[PDB]
């Protein structure tokens, strides 16, 4: 089981990116949640967006509300995160995360982590 | 107190319970997706479930209903009815009259109009009982204006231990409002099966953890001193199969890139027009059905009109089934294009309910169940009645035969009885009539009948010996209210002739090991019978040079028990059924090869056969009023062509005894369709040996299905108790 | 100190060891019966082995040797030779010269005369090293008058922990006599596999417990600070298959109740006369071989003379193999009568070594192995050389190509080099000769050659472009000491003609995607070639109306690269090989359908083919002296009929590039037998489409086998390093 | 997995019996040992005979030495114990036992027990 990220790079402020996360070894449809977690220097883990692949409901952070758009393709087992109008502090490393079911209490909140892609914004 | 699993096995002959439990309560515990192969193989890794199997009733396989999915199987267990009768036919379905769609992730799941039938908690409320339900499909819906006493709206974020503790806390409720019927549901090992496949390590962990949950429940039961009072039913709804990404079928290759249709994918795929409800009925399904008719060699799917499916599936009555359906081979699925489908490399279910990997689990424990027993295979639609006998309730009408599953109980409550005939059999006496000419020219080698009165007048000893030889188990009875039949007796085959429809209804005979089959021609040779008035349908002229209809013989003239030629009396007028040109191939191949093979292998077989008329595709025999309008007209005459043909074979379990003196019975029944052409099997450059046998293989059935579709009752003279007969009739042949 | 499994993965770039370990020691740890599917599926249940795989070299499958049993596989790993070369061919065998039998439960197991070859501890003793062996097959036998330094006679009552502790105590021995090579063997999960089958719970427990033992060994290693010095090889000898009791074959049905023969049962059954050694050679094996030749449709066994088996098995040289053998389908076994056999419902091994369920395990760890890598499939017979490169020893000659497995090592020791030709190629110049008449009358549509000198005289640019087009990888070289050959050049195919045997040795050409095949007749039409003296074998009269021999074309005349007709120069005299009547069916079907299909699918293929002569069934090409006596005589002339025919196909890995400019190579080789009749495939009322393809399927081989059986060397002009070429040549095609 | 015993009954002194033990669920050939254990009133467990199915070596008690004969049929997974010249005290209940391998120390000496057959001798 693994998760691979693609679509990273360097863009000027105001640009648009569409990160893609492809998972193998499990099924996106039968997963509790699929989310993106960004880490920047001087800051810890932060949840920016998460989606329920089956219901379609999405949860967003306040700092990125109205700026990000998350979606899921079930027939290809992919999670897409489109971000537009990037800010100077948005440069960070991104991870694709899969949450665990709450059926058993003695289980970690998260299960798997992706390789992570680094994105930078500069003038 | 030590864990319950560590205690030695014991026996519960009489339940001891606190006040308010004169009738012990019943618990219905469900494990989603747990198939029987899991307990067959990994039993050593599961201590609690193995102990429960050892000290209680158990069955190797339990057969689900088609389609093999969540709501149909979880609502048929409580209703007792087939999916075509209780409404919920699948997890996704469309109703044109409501102009609505049913889905798991939408708000239409709670619409009371989608649910029909009558669940068990409704019956308990009607007959003075209370029930506490925890996450059972259909329980959180106002069915018939009634809710369960205690219920929880579905929510998948609740831990399992909270559910178990809530059930125990309800069990410690005071007797004023203590429920008498509980349920409990878990989401695994189905989710791990989808994510990782039937054979992996995560499935092993899931099995061990659900076993731990069951052990927790049992320990909680023991701590309350209720470990010898409650009735426990450990059940499951379906099995799991491993799907590959190289085993899909895409309709875009054959049907092109058309954009006016929709397909419900999976191993139970269906086709629907996109424009609804205006084009739901006006659409042309037959064009698409013939378009994909075996376009490739050995293609692993088959199109089917919903009224041409095998009668053992019971998937045609409701109007929520699309008029087209696809039958898929094992491990294969179907879709339109790769975009409109789910993932491919994952586990799946929903295929035909007779495959070895689709079987479910059933374990029983408690005072009301026998100890250390093992039963045969039975359907889940019969659990309902069983529960009704564990709570002293009168079941609502359903599709289970009461008393069939009566050998799983220590003290049976209901005693089944044989149904009785409505009217006595009329007699068809001899009457003098002129010798008419039927215009038939046949082989002179056939010896004609000289005197009808002389050969067909017999002393009472002759009728006695003929009845003993040809009807070992007794004549079949008729349960139809208005139907006049007369019993016709011959030398080696007995028939029931109906005056209303002018056709035999059943023909019974016996084939012995040493009996021989002839090979001479016997075409266009008809001998008139004086016991009935003549009919213009009963002449060779009607069937002479006709490309639409033909005739066949229920009793095979190839079989002669005294001579090496052919039997003359089998060529009588009262032994003729209309038949299509193509069906004669199957009929002749069967009667020539398969009957002889079965007689040789099984040391004689008793064979009884006939036609069945069902134009409503509802599974029950048509009434006379309905049957009157459906008769066709040709050559200025009126005929009534059969819809299917039923044949049933009986013999002894041990090969050393003839069928005349069977200690135990072995039975094999078939209901074959009557089609104009053989496009279903796609015969093309293929030897006739295999396809006929395969068609007979696919279209098997039970004796109960034949009884429902004919109105006849079999085996009413055996000395065995009625419960054993009902159990035998419900057995579906396996190969 | 924490457990070794809990430490994070690290890298060992340089070994740090105490005094006396300048060259790190090597450990050979074996788990009997552990198949690769176990690690493929239940890896999550095995933490230590999964961690070892993650932080070291790993391969998905390792191919055992035939037969797939204990001693052959455990002694080929240490010797490096095939079972036909090192003597031990099975657990049970009979030597007539010794007039003795070898068995596991007898005292003959310790007889030094049964063991041949040269193990690895013998080499270590010769080159100044010490080795401590613990329960390895053949280690407790005085081989060549030499014992290992420390050894234990086999005894199955010793617990595993005592073995591990003894190995550790030997590891703590002072440097004066400290061994440099250790082994260790365990009996599971083989015993549980036999008792309970490959898929059960006891096998899961056995896997977990052997994993615990491995973890114990690793913890003991870490506690001694040797966890970054030792080289660990986790290996296995075979796999397991589930045997059913309804899948046996009994020879009493066909051969009757005869009592003068003996059969060695199992999936590698063999037949022997009962009277030995007097009747060992005088017996009539061919009668029994033809007796059981496909007596039933699709029977799941095939008789084989030991010199007619596929050449990829290498099971014919030794005299301890009975001259008759049976090839069994998967999951099937063979026996004589139910009395002379073992149990039926249990696991078994010993089938063909290419089946998916017979593959073994290989994991490497330590300073000398790369980290986090995954290699392709390789045979176990090449581990020997690898070990010789991990201890700085000079290997004894064996059947492994040194340098093929060189990409598994951080610092390679041996650098392979291409073999060099013995003598330069002689030239066959043109010589004036009279125009003789060959007495051939063919289709006039074929355009005859007018002037031989004019069309076959070309400017240097023409030879350059022809060499570029037809020989992209360079001409094959010849390694035979005494063999005079001349290179013949044509427009689109290049040949090597041998003067000694009067026959072409190899023909090379290329087939493009757009090339077309003709369908005209070209029989009995031969054109004389002036570059060589005429021969009476080179006339149509010899092959005119002959029921014994015939002729065939190495370069297919059906292929024309410029016109739609047929190629005239392909009908030359120097392009003829003797052929039997029956083989022409396979040859023509291949050249007509399969070549075109491969060219279409793979975008052009480079094809080089020829005959091979091997009358000793030893796997190596015959010498001229031996070949001289084996030539047959017919029609007062002397001919030399080929024994097999080899064909090899090359293309690019990616379909977007023509073979002329392949970045990476994809290769497919076949060695087909030359038989008088097609009784091997049992063609009878069967379409020709399937059996030829199946015969080509079964008789595949590697490039190394072709090089050994021909004396030729291929792919000597590629720019890739020699190690990559050796790795590619050792790859055996899989489907 | 189970073991079934057959051949029991009542015989006069000096008679001959041939007890048979049929095993299912495992393999006799790949078992450490197969033995018979007899129990009589007033006495505990006693090993009368044991056999190694593969090697063929047999071990016998002193009280029955020269009187019993144990054998194994591998093609049918059966163990046979023939006893002749029975004595008055030989009446007892017999069990078919399968011993365990000594590979792991934390394992019981025996693994499985048969149903057991009762044999009596009287005048
Ligand atoms: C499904 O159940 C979960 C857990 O029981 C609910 O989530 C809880 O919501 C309450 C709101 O009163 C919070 O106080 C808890 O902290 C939540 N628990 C967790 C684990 O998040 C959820 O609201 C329920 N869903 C519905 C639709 O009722
Ligand atoms: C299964 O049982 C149901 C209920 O007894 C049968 O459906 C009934 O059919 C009759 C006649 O068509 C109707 O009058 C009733 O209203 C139906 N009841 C319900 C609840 O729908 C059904 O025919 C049975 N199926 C079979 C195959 O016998
Ligand atoms: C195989 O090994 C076992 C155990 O190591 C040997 O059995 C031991 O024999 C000694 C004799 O000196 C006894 O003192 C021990 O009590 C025995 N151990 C057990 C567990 O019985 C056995 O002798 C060895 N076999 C051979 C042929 O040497
Ligand atoms: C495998 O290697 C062995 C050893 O190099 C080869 O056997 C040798 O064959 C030659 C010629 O027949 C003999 O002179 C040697 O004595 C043999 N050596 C041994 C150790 O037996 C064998 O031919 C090789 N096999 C293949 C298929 O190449
Ligand atoms: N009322 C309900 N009861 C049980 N499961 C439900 C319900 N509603 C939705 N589901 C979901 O539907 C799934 C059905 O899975 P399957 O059995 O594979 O069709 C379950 O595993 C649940 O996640
Ligand atoms: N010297 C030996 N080394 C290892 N195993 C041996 C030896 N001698 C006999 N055996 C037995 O032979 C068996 C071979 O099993 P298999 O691999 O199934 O052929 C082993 O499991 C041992 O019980
Ligand atoms: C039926 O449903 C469809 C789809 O929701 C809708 O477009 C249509 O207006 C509805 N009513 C009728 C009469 O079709
Ligand atoms: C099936 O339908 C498609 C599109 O309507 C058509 O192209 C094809 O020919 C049809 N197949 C037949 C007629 O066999
Ligand atoms: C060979 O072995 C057999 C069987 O052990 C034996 O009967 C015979 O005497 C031996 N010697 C010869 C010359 O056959
Ligand atoms: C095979 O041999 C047996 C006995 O020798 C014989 O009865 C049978 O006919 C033979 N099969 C043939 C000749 O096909
Ligand atoms: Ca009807
Ligand atoms: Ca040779
Ligand atoms: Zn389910
Ligand atoms: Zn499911
Ligand atoms: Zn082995
Ligand atoms: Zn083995």
């Amino acid at each position: 089981v693994q998760l691979v990220e693609s679509g990273g790079g360097l863009v000027q402020p105001g640009g648009s990116l569409r990160l893609s996360c492809a998972a193998s070894g499990f099924d996106i449809y039968y997963s509790y949640y699929i989310g993106w977690v960004r880490r920047a220097p001087g800051k810890g883990e932060e949840l920016v967006a998460r989606i329920s692949p089956s219901y379609g409901s999405t949860s967003y952070a306040d700092s990125v509300k109205g700026r990000f758009t998350i979606s899921a393709d079930i027939s290809k087992n992919t999670a897409y995160l489109q971000m537009n109008s990037l800010r100077v502090e948005d440069t960070a490393v991104y991870y694709c995360a899969r949450f665990a079911y709450p059926w058993y209490v003695a289980d970690d909140a998260l299960d798997y982590w992706g390789q992570g892609t680094l994105v930078t914004v500069s003038s | 107190e030590k864990s319950w699993v560590e205690e030695p096995c014991e026996s519960i002959n009489e339940p001891q319970c606190p006040a308010g439990f004169e009738t012990p309560p019943t618990l219905l515990f469900s494990l989603d997706g747990f198939r029987a192969e899991y307990l067959h193989t990994w039993g050593g890794l599961l201590p609690v479930i193995s102990k429960l199997k050892k000290c209680g009733t158990y069955t190797k396989n339990m057969r689900p209903v088609y389609p093999t999915k969540a709501f149909p199987n979880h609502y048929s267990i409580v209703t007792g009815l087939y999916p075509e009768s209780h409404g919920i036919i699948d997890n996704k379905m469309y109703d044109p009259k409501m102009n609505a769609s049913f889905s798991l992730k939408s708000k239409e799941k709670f619409n009371p109009e989608w649910y029909k039938g009558e669940p068990i908690w409704v019956t308990a409320k009607y007959q003075g009982l209370k029930s506490g339900t925890f996450f059972w499909p259909g329980s959180d819906v106002e069915i018939n204006g009634i809710f369960p006493d205690i219920y929880k709206m579905y929510n998948g974020s609740v831990p399992f231990e909270e559910r178990i503790l809530a059930v125990l806390q309800w069990l410690q409720l005071p007797k004023d409002e203590r429920p008498h019927f509980y349920t409990l549901y878990l989401e695994e090992p189905d989710s791990s099966g989808h994510s990782y496949g039937p054979v992996s390590s995560e499935v092993i962990k899931a099995l061990q953890r659900v076993d731990g949950m069951v052990g927790m429940l049992m320990d909680g039961l023991k701590e309350l001193n209720l470990h010898r009072c409650l009735n426990l039913i450990l059940i499951s709804d379906h099995g799991m199969e491993q799907g590959s990404c190289k085993k899909y079928i895409y309709l875009n290759k054959y049907l092109g890139d058309v954009k006016n249709i929709k397909v419900i994918y999976g191993p139970a795929a269906r086709l629907r027009p996109s424009d609804v409800p205006d084009k739901y009925y006006s659409f042309n399904y037959e064009g698409i059905a013939r378009n994909l008719s075996c376009r490739e060699p050995n293609q692993h799917f088959k199109p089917y009109l919903k009224h041409f499916l095998p009668k053992r599936l019971h998937f045609a009555k409701s109007d929520r089934i699309e008029p087209l359906t696809f039958y898929l081979d094992p491990q294969w699925q179907l879709a339109l294009n790769p975009s409109e489908r789910k993932y491919c490399g994952s586990g799946f279910h929903g295929s035909d309910n007779v495959f070895s990997n689709m079987q479910a689990l059933f374990v029983g424990y408690g005072p009301g169940f026998k100890h250390g027993i093992e039963a045969d295979t039975f359907e889940n639609i019969e659990v309902y009645n069983l529960m009704c006998d564990l709570l002293n309730l009168t079941p609502a009408p359903n599709n289970g035969t009461h008393g069939s599953l009566n050998h799983l109980l220590k003290n049976p409550v209901y005693t089944p009885k044989h149904p009785k005939e409505v009217h006595p059999l009329v007699q068809c006496p001899f009457t003098r009539n002129p010798r008419d000419n039927l215009g038939c020219s046949c082989n002179p080698s056939i010896l004609p009948i000289e005197d009808f009165q002389t050969q067909f007048n017999l002393t009472v000893a002759e009728e006695k010996i003929i009845k003993h030889e040809t009807l070992p188990y007794g004549r079949p009875r008729v349960l139809q209210k208005e139907n006049t039949i007369c019993l016709l007796s011959q030398h080696q085959f007995m028939s029931g002739y109906s005056q209303d429809i002018l056709m035999p209804l059943w023909t019974s005979y016996t084939v012995d090991r040493n009996d021989s089959f002839s090979t001479e021609d016997f075409s266009n040779c008809l001998y008139q019978d004086f016991r009935i008035p003549l009919s213009p349908v009963h002449k060779c002229s009607f069937y002479k040079n006709n490309t639409k209809v033909s005739y066949g013989f229920l009793s095979p003239p190839q079989l002669n028990k005294n001579s090496s030629g052919i039997y003359s009396e089998a060529l009588l007028t009262t032994n003729i059924v209309p038949m299509y040109q193509s069906f004669q191939v199957i009929w002749r191949y069967f009667h020539d090869t398969l009957l002889r093979k079965y007689a040789e292998e099984r040391n004689g077989v008793n064979v009884v056969s006939g036609p069945v008329f069902d134009f409503d595709y509802d599974g029950r025999c048509d009434s006379l009023e309905n049957l009157r309008q459906k008769r066709r007209v040709i050559r200025n005459q009126e005929i009534l062509i059969p819809t299917h043909f039923f044949i049933v074979l009986t013999s002894c379990k041990d090969t050393s005894q003839t069928p005349l003196h069977c200690e135990n019975l072995d039975t094999l029944a078939f209901i074959l369709p009557h089609r104009t052409d053989n496009s279903e099997s796609c015969v093309h450059g293929k030897h006739d040996s295999s396809w006929v046998e395969e068609l007979l293989m696919l279209h098997r059935a039970r004796i109960t299905d034949v009884e429902h579709i004919t109105g006849l009752s079999f085996y009413q003279q055996r000395k065995e108790p009625v419960s054993d007969i009902l159990k035998l009739k419900t057995h579906l042949p396996t190969f």
